[PDB]
């Protein structure tokens, strides 16, 4: 009988699930649809491409609507495999989005760095450092293309997409801040590497064509957006090496409807160090034999997902001195938030504190009013870092509590919020519709 | 020496001819205990490799 | 649980099945009103009868309906009829007492939120069996629920976990609690 | 056996316990004697040996199905499990006719 | 944009039927009307047929061990009472 | 010890049954031949704990009428508790504190 | 929810549908609620072997994501836990007013991560429940076991306690008495091993007026997820015959899927045979190799050569539902075209619903209404010499190694459909 | 069921008079009493009384 | 030496027997600490590889 004894064997317990049908499965339903095309086009890139310098452009209005950005670098490497972490994106210290001379979003390097360790994965996450860093086993004088995508609202929301028609008196602009160091490209730790190359970097942006009547709708009547927004706060930590856990109480210096907050912290020293390092495989320069260190990272392998590598012991939030939610273990924003928020895995050294339900999604989900809220604080309590970290016994065979010693050199904390707020566009002009 | 039961499930909508199907094993493969007196029985193909 | 004996109002046919009844006394309004309707009903009936004109039974028909629709029309709303703690004062004479019966937001009177919703001081839900109100709780519950049809002393869709909460008002009344375990024995040996 | 627990219609019927639960307590409370004997048993009703007046029951007429899973020690022979469950029916005598209704 | 929901149409309908509820409620409002008119003032014959709905089944109402006044008058019997006015003219002919 | 006195738990929402164990000491429930002061495990160093104790309570579900009865129902329950005392029976064990006609 | 339903002239009448360009989206208006994390009391000692349990306490209106956390050292060096947290939650109740309303197993645990979680998912899972970067003995750490409840898994289906004035909300928490890697190894004790700390979180929802008011005062009910777990030992020959076996099915409910594995109890989530390959045995490719004791910290394979399973079908009502397909179709087919995920051996998916992994009733089988459902199975001859790599990775379909015969219990389970009902203060089941 | 009882509420003063043997070491002898209570249960609460 | 508590869960309606169940060690394998004479204790089929 096959289908057919599962299709006749009907009782009560299905009425709630079959009864007078509301949908059907085998027959889909189509959203009306308008005709889209897209073209990629360079811009122009006014300043000097090079290390440390600050160069800009504008977007050309060349389309409708505006999809996404990539930017392009070529970069070449000083170092062998092993040298380099995510160079592309090191690079790309600085980005600042601006319509009508007025700042809408703006990125630093290290949020890239934090938005893949909590929002990327799999094999998005794996085809990313594809394309920001050398994965091959590359050698010294290797010369590649790299590609930092931009992450901004009407980059990844194609819903969200620059109506440049609806804006003909404004100007959009970005700004592309470039790092003065890249590590194993133009610096090994501090050391400069002789012939390094100057980057060269072109801007692609992704366009939209719409067609005659759609265009005019755009242009002609008024819109608005709802976009996301990057905060960005940051201190020096109080990291204790030993006889005691010291805690940190930073204030949250942030100011609209926030859907999560997410921090880490890291090494200044060297690009994406969220963690210390250990004479563990793939925790230091040398790991495993005679030569190893602990004061030189493996550049090709910064990251671990070893979370007693990690300096946060617990963590919680107050809003205008009161709690929010009970003091957690740092491997609840490291491990669960994630798992029950975004899924996939976040790197070590990497926490998340949701309020939203989907912090992943682009739809509104909850959100944190520190617009409304005088008081918001960040309170901090560090492992101990008295773990010599060059010997695996200590490093590997310890408590929860603890952690390298090497832990002490995390001296900075970073702290992003991202929040709400909303584009207003209107006979061609438009900015934000809340301040502060 | 068992005493199973079946129900008789609604796969259709009315119990016409059933039938029982046995399978019963061959008995020459089991020996009487009581011991009969002469060897009870062994297969002479399967075993008894002494035998060619 | 409070419990009060039957009555019942002039409507049907009440008012033959307990008759010889003229004029009130310790009775409930409605059987007050039914004695009322007894003293017209025999007087006009006699009446009419000495004096066989035959309208004098239509003038106590007609002052039977009047008193009859006064009743009916004239009742004031403002009853608040609930016995607990260790006062009743409102009244000492026969009445019903007030049920706050099941609805369909609360098909077992549980007062879980429905007393802060509107009610402040709710009546508590009376017997299983006072009212007929079994049969409105199962139809309650049985409302936009299948059955499998495997169950005619339906256990199947789980009601023996359903029931009313010992009390179904905002407090537990430890008054009535407390002259339960410790009668006051009115004039006691000490006094 | 180490642990029993019997399974209705796909669930416990209650947490496994035991051997020794089945074997000596179980009886202490529903039964007139404890055998002292490895004799486990489990009842539906309160307190009896028949007790000329029922008790409780389960009605298996209705578990579609029932499986009792054993946990057994690592110590016992190959061999048989009998198990025993005494049920209620009602004797059916009209007009001089008998047999036993279900 | 929003949910509501009608419990029933004078006797329980699960979440079930579709179009049925379309017609027996439609049914519901032309025997509604049906019934209205032809038991307001404008009446024909049909007295004659309410008369005798209404002698023998006011009596049996009695028969049975109550029955509110509300259902022993109003039950589409108070007009077939209308019969007492053919009595009262049959007599008042005679006297 | 008797179904006509299990508690009726679902009458009593605001008095919950409590039981209070007071559980002997470790120094007891042995009898051994030589004046041990403590016992310790030869593997690691365990007080010789109790390995798992729980507490099992046979609850009686009953029937949806008879638990709305026994909710709304008052009961009135014919119970058996006990009372107990302690004493000092010295009994004059040679020395003169004490006789054999002790009252208490 | 089985109500009739119509729309008034203000849902109609003073709206319509608006046109929506693909690229200008128009983002939902949203109720106010918040977000918060407490810890619940835990009544009953924590240790192994111990039962516990956590009465929920109204701090919130609604409830979601629920995460036990745990505290563990280990008993050993790097390759020796597997999921100790996992293998330490042995047995989770869910239930309401007295009433059970789910119940999940270690077991189950570690087969829904196998069929319904994936990449970094899993990944992450991981090292939530076990550890995973080789550290040492005498190490402690912090583990995570988030509940897969219907209620976890979704906002939409989170429990009103408001509504459950009444009525206990509890789960209840067996704990394993073995724990591999942390109290026993193999079969060994481990000395001095600490016993676990735990603890149990629970997330709450924070409505504002207006909906608290409905989800306060309104009669409720929710399609939820229940799992239901039954088993039996299994027939694995060494040798001259691949055994058949008919094990009963004993599920009652629109079934969303049935699922199982082949295990053996000796080791927590061994659901293959071992044999001296790399990943398949404590110290395998060398002379030092065990073949009758796993990589614990790989227990887990991709390889179905080591699986028992040769082939399946599923009766109800003794009729064929499929015809007879192998084990490889339910190790890698079924759940390749109904999830998406990897499936290791030993695992087997078989679906009714389209899409077993969402929440949307998408096809079911009703089992209340089949009196004799019957798992069918045939099983490969376990005839191979583990210890030898020549055969154990050259040999035929339809044979495994002679260590498959130690995977003697199987683990079936269902996920059916049930609807939870809340009425007055309390709640309880749609149907048994 | 109750099948008497001695009313100790009704005995101001109750004195056991226990004759010893003389062979006694210096012990305890405790006395238990099990008695008759009424458990009044209504309105959702329990307690003993009488 | 510890007095715990339990709360009777109203999880059922009534309350009937009530039993302890409790899982006590073998005596025999721990020491008896002040070492009366013969020593204190030492597992022979466990341990103790010397033996055979």
């Amino acid at each position: 009988a096959g289908g057919l004894s599962q299709l006749v064997a009907y009782g009560a317990q299905d009425v709630y699930l079959t009864g007078n049908p509301q949908i059907t499965f085998f027959k889909t339903v189509y959203r009306r649809y308008t005709n889209f095309a897209i073209e990629s086009i360079q811009q122009t890139i006014n300043g000097s491409v090079g290390f440390g310098n600050k160069v800009s452009t504008q977007i050309s209005r060349n389309g409708d609507l505006i999809t996404d950005i990539v930017v392009e670098f070529v970069l070449t490497k000083g170092g062998n495999g092993g040298t380099t972490y995510y160079p592309a994106e090191e690079l790309l210290q600085d980005v600042e989005l601006e319509i009508g001379g007025q700042r809408i979003d703006k990125h630093y390097n290290d949020w890239f760095r934090t938005y893949d360790a909590l929002f990327r994965m799999n094999d998005d996450r794996y085809n990313y450092r594809r394309m920001t860093d050398w994965v091959n086993n590359e050698l010294v004088g290797a010369q590649k293309r790299f590609y930092v995508p931009l992450i901004f609202f009407f980059n990844q929301t194609p819903g969200l997409a620059l109506p440049l028609i609806a804006l003909q008196y404004h100007e959009v602009k970005l700004y592309f801040t470039l790092a003065s160091q890249v590590q194993g490209v133009n610096y090994n730790g501090s050391s400069a590497i002789a012939g390094a190359a100057q980057p060269t970097m072109s801007v692609w942006v992704d366009y939209i064509f719409l067609d005659t009547q759609e265009r005019t709708r755009f242009a002609q009547l008024p819109h608005e957006y709802l976009i996301e927004q990057l905060q960005f706060t940051g201190s020096e930590t109080a990291t204790p090496s030993a006889t005691t856990q010291a805690s940190q109480n930073i204030r949250l210096n942030f100011n609209h409807p926030t859907k999560y907050l997410a921090w880490n912290f890291n090494n200044p020293t060297n690009y994406g160090q969220y963690t210390a390092l250990a004479n563990i495989p793939g925790a230091c320069s040398g790991a495993g034999t005679a030569a190893a260190t602990v004061t030189t990272p493996d550049y090709g392998n910064t990251g671990t997902y070893n979370e007693q590598l990690a300096v946060l012991d617990s963590a919680k939030i107050q809003l205008n001195g009161q709690d929010r939610f009970a003091t957690r273990k740092g491997s609840y924003f490291n491990k669960v938030q994630p798992y029950q928020s975004i899924g996939g895995v976040t790197p070590a050294g990497v926490y998340l504190y949701s309020f939203a339900l989907k912090p992943a999604g682009r739809q509104p989900s909850g959100t944190c009013n520190f617009s409304r809220i005088d008081n918001a604080t960040l309170s901090l309590t560090y492992k101990t870092c008295s773990i010599d970290a060059t010997s695996p016994a200590a490093v590997l065979g310890n408590t929860e509590t603890v952690t390298a010693n090497t832990a002490t050199l995390l001296t900075a904390l970073n702290i992003y919020a991202k929040n709400y707020n909303v584009l207003r566009i209107m006979s061609g002009m438009g900015g934000l519709a809340y301040a502060n | 020496g068992k005493f199973p039961t079946v129900t008789i499930s609604r796969n259709g909508d009315l119990a016409g001819p059933i039938w029982i199907e046995v399978n019963l094993p061959s008995l020459l493969g089991y020996n009487i205990t009581p011991t009969p007196a002469e060897g009870n029985t062994s297969n002479i193909a399967a075993i008894s490799t002494v035998f060619k | 649980l409070y419990q009060d004996p039957v009555w019942f109002q002039d409507l049907s046919v009440i008012f033959k099945r307990p008759s010889e009844i003229i004029p009130t006394r310790d009775q409930s309004d409605s059987e007050r009103i039914n004695a009322m309707v007894r003293l017209v009903l025999y007087c006009s009936f006699a009446v009419a009868l000495i004096r066989q004109n035959y309208l004098y039974a239509i003038l106590g028909l007609a002052i039977i309906a009047i008193i009859s629709l006064a009743y009916a029309l004239g009742a004031k709303k403002t009853k608040s009829n609930e016995a607990y703690g260790n006062i009743r004062p409102y009244s000492v004479k026969r009445s019903k007492k007030s049920c706050s019966k099941s609805s369909a937001n609360n098909p077992f009177s549980n007062a879980t939120v429905g007393a802060l919703l509107d009610n402040e001081a709710r009546p508590p839900a009376c017997s299983y069996d006072d009212n007929d109100m079994a049969s409105t709780m199962r139809k309650n519950f049985n409302k936009g629920l299948f059955r499998n049809l495997d169950d005619v002393y339906e256990v199947e869709n789980s009601q023996r976990q359903f029931y009313t909460m010992p009390v179904t008002t905002a407090a537990p009344d430890l008054t009535a609690f407390g002259q339960f375990l410790y009668g006051s024995k009115g004039k006691t040996c000490k006094e | 056996f180490t642990e029993v627990k019997l399974i209705i219609n796909g669930s416990d019927r209650f947490s496994g316990r035991p051997g020794a639960y089945f074997r000596l307590v179980q009886p202490y409370e529903h039964h007139v004697r404890v055998p002292s004997k490895s004799v486990y048993v489990y009842s539906f009703a309160l307190e009896d040996a028949d007790s000329r007046q029922p008790n409780g029951s389960a009605n298996f007429t209705r578990y579609d199905s029932v499986q009792l899973q054993l946990t057994l020690n690592e110590n016992l022979a190959s061999g048989r499990v009998q198990i025993y469950a005494p049920n209620f029916n009602i004797l059916r005598i009209a007009a001089g006719m008998g047999g036993l209704a279900f | 944009n929003v949910g509501s929901l009608e419990l029933n149409n004078l006797s329980t309908a699960e979440d079930v039927a579709t179009l049925q509820n379309q017609l027996n409620k439609l049914a519901e409002e032309k025997h509604k009307r049906s019934t209205w008119k032809g038991l307001t003032f404008r009446i024909a014959v049909q007295d004659m047929w309410e008369a005798l709905t209404g002698i023998p089944t006011d009596i049996y109402q009695n028969s049975g061990r109550v029955s509110l006044k509300e259902l022993l008058t109003r039950d589409d019997r108070l007009r077939g009472l209308g019969l007492i006015f053919f009595l009262v003219a049959v007599v008042s002919i005679f006297f | 010890r008797n179904p006509g006195l299990y508690m009726p738990l679902v009458a009593l929402s605001y008095h919950q049954m409590k039981l209070n164990f007071n559980i002997n000491n470790y120094l007891n429930c042995v009898k051994c031949n030589y004046p041990v002061t403590a016992l310790t495990s030869k593997n690691g160093a365990n007080p010789l704990s109790i390995t798992n104790m729980k507490l099992y309570t046979d609850f009686v579900f009953l029937d949806a009428p008879e638990r709305i009865r026994m909710s709304e129902i008052q009961h009135e329950y014919l119970v058996t508790q006990l009372q107990w005392q302690g004493s000092e029976p010295v009994t004059a064990p040679g020395d003169p504190n004490g006789s054999t006609n002790r009252k208490i």
